[PDB]
């Protein structure tokens, strides 16, 4: 944790933008085509046997609208991360087993998402600003593993 | 491994970057200091400001570099030997640091590249950077 | 690339393992759990107290296939090729976590063999380890 | 910085068994032969071809002791790593130019090592607690680049 107030500032503006639903949707999937060994949890899911089958997925559409929402309101206590997702860290831990290493891949999807979809506005230090920001969620998260 | 259809999704790609490949070099490599700054401790002999001729020029290195590996994505053990030669002796750049250049390369293309950026394009792109990030450090010990 | 010095090292130290191969397989995935606890989250089915005969017997496999990699150290991605598809497709360990495995069977090694685990016998098992380790996660996309 | 009382009782009695100057030399001797690229600081020390040339080379000895024994003076600083590193931290990064990854390839030698010496009382337990501490003292280091 720490940015400046220039680093909030241009985070919580570009965050402005954003469609929550449709960004996690094609955050998500892209995690699932790119990286498919995370594929492991949602084998319930369904079709995923191609790149249209699990981008076109409602079930992860769904995921991804989830997980987006909670890194949103994440945003609003930049200050205290850890606090803000204790729960949840827990609960991925003791009750899901996810690896906490699936959160950075996360992280660096969102991050090659959001380039694509605002081009030129994202700029080198408003990258720099998120990079901290998907740094500082993954950290938090993985807090309570044990 | 790349296969077949990784490898005509990097040439189209790579295609479309063409004649800007020097820029987004040049950009790709002012994200990685930007982001992830203990990266700049290879660059303490280099004027890192924004738009720096050593930063461009190396920017263009990197670039036809990576053509180069496109143009031979059969054979890149063999075309990229002298460059791996280099990387292992001399510069000696921790190999971590390859998958964060690879990164901010991946972020440059997102951003430039609106149309034919796509989640299987954008997989063959992070298994080919992989490939050639495997190569050029594979004669370190 | 392992050279004619790095296997005649792992065949050396591998053969003085000899039969405590499955008991050390068990201490490397026991230590494993205990130093780095995100591992345990590939296990939720396994009791992980110390003196389990699920680790242990896992040991063992874990230990066999080693023996058997060092036995075919000039063709491993042919004796290995059924374990590469189980990671892959089945299993699906992230590819971090064979890192942590193999500094763990070094330390493992270390704390067994204080006459064999030299430098030269440490760096050809860390090169032998990391080899099998991109053996087995050749397949994953 | 957080230690269980476990913890913190596994690494402080063996580290009072350690002679500083013989792990030190050791310890940094494997660093530059098992990951030979870490050679790049050291153009100055000589002869480092063969792992024999390393192993005894004088020099090599004498920044092991040099370092092993900052590293102990840590240890009776553990509740408070980023204050006490905070100047060293500093000179790695403006003056010699460090690679932080450095850090971490030293700890895990570190650790072999001491398997090795101590042998069968090294068990997993007390590895845990000293993954942890120089995992700290490693981020510790890393703290002040920029
Ligand atoms: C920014 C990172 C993430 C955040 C903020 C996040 C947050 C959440 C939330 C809010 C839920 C639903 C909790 C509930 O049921 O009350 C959830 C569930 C879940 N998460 Fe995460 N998560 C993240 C990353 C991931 C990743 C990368 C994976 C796996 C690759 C993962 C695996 C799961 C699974 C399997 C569930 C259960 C869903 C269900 O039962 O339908 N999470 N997560
Ligand atoms: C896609 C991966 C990479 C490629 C294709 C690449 C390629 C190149 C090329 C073509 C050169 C110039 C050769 C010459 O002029 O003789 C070079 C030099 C160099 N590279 Fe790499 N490189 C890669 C990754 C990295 C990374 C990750 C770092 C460190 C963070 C790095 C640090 C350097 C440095 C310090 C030089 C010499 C700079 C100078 O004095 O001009 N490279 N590289
Ligand atoms: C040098 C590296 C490794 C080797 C040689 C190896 C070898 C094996 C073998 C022989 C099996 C048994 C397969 C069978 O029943 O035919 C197995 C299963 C398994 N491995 Fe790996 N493995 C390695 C690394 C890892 C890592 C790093 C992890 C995760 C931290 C892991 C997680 C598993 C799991 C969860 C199973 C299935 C266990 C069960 O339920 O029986 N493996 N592996
Ligand atoms: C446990 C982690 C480390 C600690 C506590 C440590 C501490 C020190 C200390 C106390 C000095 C003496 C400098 C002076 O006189 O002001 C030093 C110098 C130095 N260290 Fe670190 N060090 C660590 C790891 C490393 C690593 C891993 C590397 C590179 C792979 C490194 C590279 C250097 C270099 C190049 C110098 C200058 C030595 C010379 O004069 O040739 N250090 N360090």
């Amino acid at each position: 944790m720490h940015l400046t107030p220039e680093e909030k500032s241009a985070v919580t503006a570009l965050w402005g933008k954003v469609n929550v639903d449709e960004v996690g949707g094609e955050a998500y999937g892209r995690l699932l085509v790119v990286y498919p060994w995370t594929q492991r949890f949602f084998e319930s899911f369904g079709d995923l046997s191609t790149p249209d089958a699990v981008m076109g997925n409602p079930k992860v559409k769904a995921q991804g609208k989830k997980v987006l929402g909670a890194f949103s309101d994440g945003l609003a206590h930049l200050d205290n991360l850890k606090g803000t997702f204790a729960t949840l860290s827990e609960l991925h831990c003791d009750k899901l087993h996810v690896d906490p290493e699936n959160f950075r891949l996360l992280g660096n999807v969102l991050v090659c998402v959001l380039a694509h979809h605002f081009g030129k506005e994202f700029t080198p230090p408003v990258q720099a600003a998120y990079q901290k920001v998907v740094a500082g969620v993954a950290n938090a998260l993985a807090h309570k593993y044990h | 491994m790349l296969s077949p259809a990784d490898k005509t999704n990097v040439k189209a790609a790579w295609g479309k970057v063409g004649a800007h490949a020097g820029e987004y070099g040049a950009e790709a490599l002012e994200r990685m200091f930007l982001s992830f700054p203990t990266t700049k401790t290879y660059f303490p002999h280099f004027d890192l400001s924004h738009g720096s001729a050593q930063v461009k020029g190396h920017g263009k290195k990197v670039a036809d570099a990576l053509t180069n590996a496109v143009a031979h994505v059969d054979d890149m053990p063999n075309a990229l030997s002298a460059l791996s030669d280099l990387h292992a002796h001399k510069l000696r750049v921790d190999p971590v640091n390859f998958k964060l250049l690879s990164h901010c390369l991946l972020v440059t293309l997102a951003a430039h590249l609106p149309a034919e950026f796509t989640p299987a394009v954008h997989a063959s792109l992070d298994k080919f950077l992989a490939s050639v990030s495997t190569v050029l450090t594979s004669k370190y010990r």
